């Protein structure tokens, strides 16, 4: 499930291409990418 | 505050129909006095698609996250007078979004404790008094400019750069005027003992003799200036001969000009054609309103006795400078000046802008009348359609 | 969204569907077997055979909100399980039907093949008037031709029970009017379900069996308590019945009758609208918050109207910002109690009063005719002076 | 993204000297009348820097 | 019996008013002419509607207005009128029910419909929700909050519900609540909601929502706004002067995001209130600096810092009561209001 945070209400979703881009708990229209379990490597420098 | 003061100083801009009815053929009439009244602002809201949806105040978090400007409504109760009051017409006018100052008394934050404004997402001790434009922080430059209302003796090559029997010496004062818009008035002393007085309208100069602004503050005796001048200090032979000449020439020059009110009528007769007062005054208002508007405006309208004492004053210490007795002072010191501040300048543009809408809809209604004259003044569909005819977005 | 045949064919399915999920919540409701469940089937099969065969472009299927309970109704009398009005009080009071909203579907998408000319004219669209209800039913019988197929047609000797229950249950009414139908009605045989009504007019035959029960019912009473030579019925006593019959709560049934009552039909309830003792006040809108909870439930009227439409019930919490009442048979047995003190121009008027009152009773749960049910009532009169 | 004009996946390509970390992605509906296609998307770009020879101190 | 939450079964009512006023413009004009749904917006056309009030009741005088007329009626001429309308209502009387054609031949007698439209509707929804209504009318007219609070509640629930007594029934019933809530949070959402910030009256058919108790950001006030402003300055006086505090700060600046649109735009007690609101601000800072020479014996205490707070504001109060009173607002009894303020004047000195 992609995740979208309310910039202002922190109400998860997970928006679709045929949804307003708002926030349906609060009614904002700016909308933070989630982050998820992704791997990512790293040089500990 | 300071804009309601603006916009009370920018008085009236009067349009005739020709004003058609068939005195009313060279008196004519139908007078159309427009103004405004109250000008306010509000903080930035936010509501929905377009109407009817309950408003949300905006916050700067917002506005920087969403990279746009942080606006709050600008309107204006508009005065629409017809015939000097047959008939008055308010509209308050939305002109668009004028960008707020952060923490001023229109932003939000201007009264949130630190604990609140990290409930916004702000800077648990953000200063503001900048402006987010497009999302970008931007602050306007405060400035160094002339100590106002202060004659400043200066000795300058432009006033040679006048022309022929121009000194050097000269004298500055920056009136300005309650609202913080400015108007700075030179006196220069010529070699042949006239003064000549420069100031700006339209943003272009004009030169006038002082004799003239003179008599045209006040009825006065030439014994009344004289004495305003010299007074007890009879023994200047150089001031009693270049005053003589002053007098004695405005005399040469102007035989005609026996009374004050005549002097007002040459004044309005030969600026009639650019103080755009024309077709509704005579040569006595549109003359009294240039002193009005010009000379020494820091001291207000009818300070035209104290107008008259402070020319005088400057007259007597520009005498001074020119025999040396005292020395100039220096526009660069930090002595002679004193600090536009950002939102000053940025008053003063809203007033200027809003004296160019004002202007905007007489000339609406001027095109409207070279291509129909279709319609009377007292239309209130003629209200909403002219006002809906010329841009209004001063905001933008 | 479609026109036509094809529109025709699911507003066809559509009506199939609801009719189906009608029929299992009657088995939860009496359970009673395959049988029930297999019968109503059929029904609908047969049903269905008709409608195909003046198909062509034949639309006049358009079957109505009483189409259905009348289907479930024939199907039941088949199997004879119960009675028409004490069904239909039922149903409303605990909306045990899906019949009045037809929002259920399993359409969501049968919604949008157009509620069009069909579907949207589905599931809910008013309450029965007048005949508005068995009319209908004599028209699927002769669709159906359902007397010939289906065994003993309106019958039940239960519902001369629930009847005498229903109020002034004299235990030797039953039998009384059970006499009085033994007499001249139908020469002494259980009343069948009327026919095939196939002309269109829907005349006034006046056979729906019951609406003759309920007349006999009432004519027997007035007779009986209007001959009672041997004076059986005392004076004081039959007032003290319409008199305890005042109304009064119901360990169901009654706060049922006022869920009906409130059709705002012909104002013999509105004013108990009006009047709605106390706590029948209460419990029903305690009903309400219960059973028009499905009410519904703007999608496309922008996600915020939504969210404030949801705060504004925020912002109302509410729903609470002897167990006390009775069962059926307690209240029935508590005024046979409150009668139990058995053991001229007045009583006639009394005799009246009462009357009036188990018309409204009888005539509220179904289809009335102030007058009808009076026409009713005329008809077996004429018919009974013929010994 | 895709163009219909296209009928292509087309994509943005990042134009830099140096890598970068996704700080945040976010989405742009805001001020708009309807544009519920998300058409705006701000990124923010996470670039380490190390102290490093040539560095100013 | 009670006035019903929904838009009124739209099927024979509007052909019973394409009658009605297609008779009226025909008899009306006649009339008019002796005396040298379209025909629906016209008849509005010829009359101007209701301003933002109720009834358009203004004064009584000023314009002397001579209606002598001369009763101006024989019998003979008002059927002289009528004798031609009536055979051009047939026409359309054909093509309407024969409900409808003794509706007509009913109002054109000069008879009243006893048949209230709202006492036939045979619609489930709309069936219970007319019991919805007068059993909460029913409730609030014996008090009964535990019960009213619920059908209030229900009301709302069902699809029906135009603010209407949503909110005239809705605020009273959080009175007498005396559990949960203020009117004010309900009457502040209200206020969110019907804004209505857009100046529209007139051009339509309004027959769905009249009742300037629901409508108006345009100009005609909203009277649930208003009413917010006035419980909440009542909510502010209650156990003030006997940081958590802010609520008579928090209705200075409410007020303020307004300062005229449609409020401020209009006049009165917006103006008033808000000064109202205003003059007990300063009375309290008299108060918190009144007793015996503000608390007791003097100040001291740094001279008065605090008289001058207390006079800059009594002297902007006279400014906003002022501007009420110049711009046509009736409402104020001026005279009091100075000798309460000049009698607090002398509490202050
Ligand atoms: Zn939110």
């Amino acid at each position: 499930t992609l995740k979208y945070i309310c910039a202002e209400c922190s109400s998860k979703l997970s928006l679709s291409r045929t949804d307003a881009v708002r926030c349906k708990d609060c009614g904002h229209r700016i909308l933070l990418k989630a982050r998820t379990k992704r791997l990512v490597q790293f040089e500990a420098r | 505050g300071l804009l309601n003061l603006g916009v009370k100083d920018i008085g009236e801009k009067v349009i005739f129909d020709g004003k058609p009815l068939n005195s009313n053929s060279g008196y004519l009439g139908n007078k159309l006095s427009v103004s405004v009244e109250q000008v306010s602002i509000a903080k930035p809201m936010s509501n929905d698609g377009v109407s009817s949806a309950v408003e949300r105040k905006v916050y700067p978090s917002e506005s920087r996250q969403r990279l746009t400007s942080y606006r709050g409504k600008l309107l204006l109760k508009l005065k629409w007078s017809v015939n000097n009051g047959e008939e008055n017409l308010f509209e308050v006018r939305d002109c668009g979004g004028l960008p707020v100052m952060l923490q001023s008394n229109r932003c939000h934050l201007n009264k949130m404790s630190p604990y609140e404004l990290v409930q916004h997402k702000e800077e648990s001790d953000e200063i503001g008094g900048y402006f987010i434009v497009n999302g970008i922080e931007k602050l306007i430059r405060m400035l160094i400019v002339q100590r106002r209302n202060h004659p400043m003796a200066i000795i300058r090559p432009s006033f040679a750069n006048r022309g022929a029997s121009y000194s050097h010496y000269g004298i500055q004062i920056r009136s300005v005027r309650p609202d913080q818009t400015s108007q700075t008035n030179v006196l220069h002393y010529l070699n042949d003992g006239q003064v000549t007085f420069r100031f700006s309208w339209r943003k272009n100069e004009y030169l006038v003799p002082v004799v003239m602004i003179l008599k045209a503050l006040c009825h006065t005796s030439d014994r009344e200036i004289f004495d305003g001048i010299i007074g007890n200090d009879v023994k200047d032979s150089f001031l009693t001969d270049r005053l003589e000449l002053l007098l004695r020439g405005f005399k040469k020059r102007y035989p005609h000009l026996q009374n004050r009110t005549q002097v007002l009528q040459y004044l309005g007769d030969k600026f009639r054609v650019v103080f755009q007062a024309s077709p509704d005054q005579s040569d006595l208002e549109v003359g009294q309103e240039v002193l009005d508007r010009i000379v020494l405006v820091h001291l207000g309208k009818d300070g035209s006795q104290d107008k008259f004492r402070m020319l005088l004053f400057m007259i007597r210490k520009l005498y001074s400078l020119v025999a040396g007795e005292c020395s100039p002072d220096n526009p660069d010191a930090t002595q002679h000046q004193e600090v536009l501040l950002g939102g000053f300048l940025y008053g003063m543009i809203l007033k200027e802008k809003i004296d160019e809408y004002l202007q905007n809809i007489i000339a609406q209604v001027r095109m409207d009348i070279n291509r129909g004259m279709a319609i009377n003044f007292k239309d209130k569909r003629y209200m909403s359609r002219v006002l809906m005819r010329v841009n209004e977005n001063i905001g933008s | 969204k479609l026109i036509g045949h094809e529109a025709k064919l699911l507003f066809l399915k559509s009506f199939q569907f609801i009719l189906k999920r009608q029929i299992r919540w009657l088995i939860t409701e009496m359970r009673f077997p395959k049988e029930f469940e297999h019968v109503a089937k059929i029904i609908w099969l047969k049903i269905l055979k008709t409608i195909n065969d003046q198909p062509q472009e034949e639309l006049k299927l358009q079957l109505h909100m009483t189409s259905t309970i009348s289907i479930l109704y024939l199907a039941s009398t088949h199997l004879s399980l119960p009675v028409y009005t004490c069904d239909y009080i039922k149903w409303i009071c605990t909306a045990k039907m899906p019949y009045f909203q037809a929002s259920e579907i399993l359409p969501k998408s049968w919604r949008i093949q157009l509620p069009n000319y069909y579907v949207s004219i589905l599931e809910g669209s008013i309450s029965p008037f007048n005949g508005q209800l068995y009319n209908k039913i004599a028209l699927t019988c002769g669709m159906i031709h359902f007397k010939e197929f289906f065994n003993s047609e309106i019958s039940c000797q239960g519902l001369l029970l629930k009847l005498v229950m229903q109020c002034a249950l004299p235990p030797e009414f039953y039998f009384y009017t059970k006499q009085v139908i033994e007499f001249e009605e139908t020469d002494i045989r259980n009343l069948t379900l009327w026919e095939r009504t196939d002309e269109r007019h829907t005349g006034r035959v006046s056979n729906h069996a019951e609406l003759r029960v309920l007349s006999y019912f009432m004519l027997t009473i007035n007779w009986m308590l209007s001959f009672d030579r041997d004076r059986q019925y005392p004076l004081k006593w039959i007032l003290s019945l319409t008199e305890s019959l005042t109304q009064r709560t119901t360990t169901s049934e009654s706060i049922g009758r006022n869920i009906v009552k409130v059709v705002y039909p012909d104002k013999p309830t509105s004013s108990d609208y009006f009047q709605w003792s106390e706590e029948e006040t209460l419990e029903f809108l305690k009903w309400m918050e219960k059973q028009f909870l499905p009410t519904q439930t703007s999608m496309e009227m922008t996600i915020d109207q939504k969210i404030a439409r949801r705060k504004l019930y925020k912002i109302f919490p509410l729903d609470r910002e002897d167990t006390h009442q009775l069962t059926f048979i307690e209240d029935l047995q508590e005024r046979y109690a409150k009668q139990t003190p058995f053991f001229p121009p007045a009583r006639k008027e009394a005799i009246g009063r009462l009357l009036t009152h188990i018309a409204s009773q009888l005539l509220v749960d179904f289809a009335i005719s102030k007058e009808q049910l009076k026409d009713c009532i005329s008809r077996i009169k004429n018919a009974c002076l013929h010994r | 993204y895709f163009d219909d004009t296209l009928n292509k996946t087309k994509i943005k390509t990042y134009h830099s000297s140096e890598p970068a970390y996704i700080e945040e992605v976010n989405l742009i509906g805001d001020e708009s009348n309807k544009f519920q296609e998300l058409q705006t998307v701000s990124i923010k770009y996470r670039i380490r820097r190390t102290p490093q020879i040539g560095d100013k101190f | 019996m009670f006035e019903v939450p929904i838009t009124l079964t739209n099927r024979k009512f509007a052909q019973r008013r394409k009658l009605k006023y297609q008779y009226i413009n025909y008899i009306s004009r006649r009339f008019d002419r002796i005396s040298k749904s379209d025909e629906e917006r016209k008849f509005w056309k010829k009359y101007e509607k209701p301003e933002k009030s109720f009834e358009i009741w203004r004064t009584v005088s000023s314009q002397n207005k001579q209606p002598i007329n001369k009763q101006k009626m024989t019998y003979h001429n008002f059927k002289k009128i009528e004798k031609i309308p009536l055979r051009k209502m047939e026409i359309p009387l054909l093509h309407c029910t024969k409900e409808n054609k003794l509706y007509f031949q009913s109002i054109s007698r000069g008879l009243e419909p006893l048949k209230t439209s709202t006492s036939e509707v045979r619609n489930y929804r709309t069936r219970h929700i007319v019991t919805l209504t007068d059993l909460l009318h029913l409730n609030v007219s014996r008090h009964n909050w535990s019960l009213a609070y619920k059908i209030f509640a229900t009301l709302i629930r069902i699809p029906g519900v135009q603010i209407k007594s949503l909110w005239g029934i809705g605020v009273e019933i959080l009175d007498n609540l005396s559990n949960s809530s203020s009117g004010l949070d309900f009457l502040q959402w209200m206020c969110q909601i019907y804004s209505s910030k857009s100046r529209f009256v007139q051009n339509i058919n309004y027959r769905s929502i009249v009742p300037p108790f629901q409508t108006g950001s345009r100009t005609h006030t909203a009277k649930f706004a208003i009413t917010y402003l006035w419980s909440s300055l009542i909510n502010c006086q209650k156990s003030m002067e006997p940081t958590e505090n802010d609520l008579l700060q928090e209705l200075i600046d409410k007020i303020s995001e307004w300062v005229l649109t449609p409020p401020f735009m209009e006049d009165a007690e917006v103006w008033f209130i808000y000064a109202s609101c205003h003059l007990l601000k300063a009375d309290t800072l008299s108060r918190q600096f009144v007793n015996d020479n503000k608390n007791n014996d003097l100040i001291g205490l740094d001279r008065d810092i605090k008289i001058n707070q207390v006079i800059k504001h009594i002297h902007y109060v006279r400014t906003f009561l002022k501007i009420c009173l110049d711009k046509g607002g009736f409402a104020v009894p001026s005279r009091l209001i100075e000798n309460q303020l000049k009698s607090f004047e002398s509490r202050l000195y």
